[PDB]
């Protein structure tokens, strides 16, 4: 639900739409995930683990 | 996540992409305020090709029709 349950309703949301939007709230907008969605994930991943 | 007009993608300046069950419009995020989506609402970035879950829907243009 993003943060969208820290103030009323939970609200779903798919989770790229969620982190394109996290991406937009520093000043890069969406479609730099939208085309590199892959590589951030596999970046993700390779964090994580 | 986005719109595939005419061999390019579509995505919204502010808000999301909606759509009840035949006809797609773009809303804020706090308040249902459906809009018709055209070329004002949406900025052009990419090729159409690499997005996921893209459809194609008709984006209207307000200057050729007048
Ligand atoms: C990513 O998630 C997948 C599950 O969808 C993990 O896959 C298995 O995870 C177990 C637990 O560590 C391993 O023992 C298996 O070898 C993994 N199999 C495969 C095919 O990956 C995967 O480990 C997760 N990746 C990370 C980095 O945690
Ligand atoms: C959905 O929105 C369109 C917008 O024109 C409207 O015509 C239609 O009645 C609405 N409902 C359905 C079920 O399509
Ligand atoms: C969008 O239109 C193109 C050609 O007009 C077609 O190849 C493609 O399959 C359409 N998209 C979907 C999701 O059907």
């Amino acid at each position: 639900s993003g943060w969208t349950f820290g103030a009323g309703p939970a609200l779903q949301i798919p989770f790229p739409m969620q982190m394109a939007y996290r991406f937009n709230g520093i000043g890069v907008t969406q479609n730099v995930l939208y085309e590199n969605q892959k590589l951030i994930a596999n970046q993700f991943n390779s964090a994580i683990g | 996540p986005a719109i595939c007009h005419d061999g390019k993608a579509h995505f919204p300046r502010e808000g999301v992409f909606v759509s009840n069950g035949t006809h797609w419009f773009v809303t804020q995020r706090n308040f249902y305020e459906p809009q018709i989506i055209t070329t004002d609402n949406t900025f052009v970035s990419g090729n159409c090709d690499v997005v996921i879950g893209i459809v194609n829907n008709t984006v209207y243009d307000p200057l050729q029709p007048e």
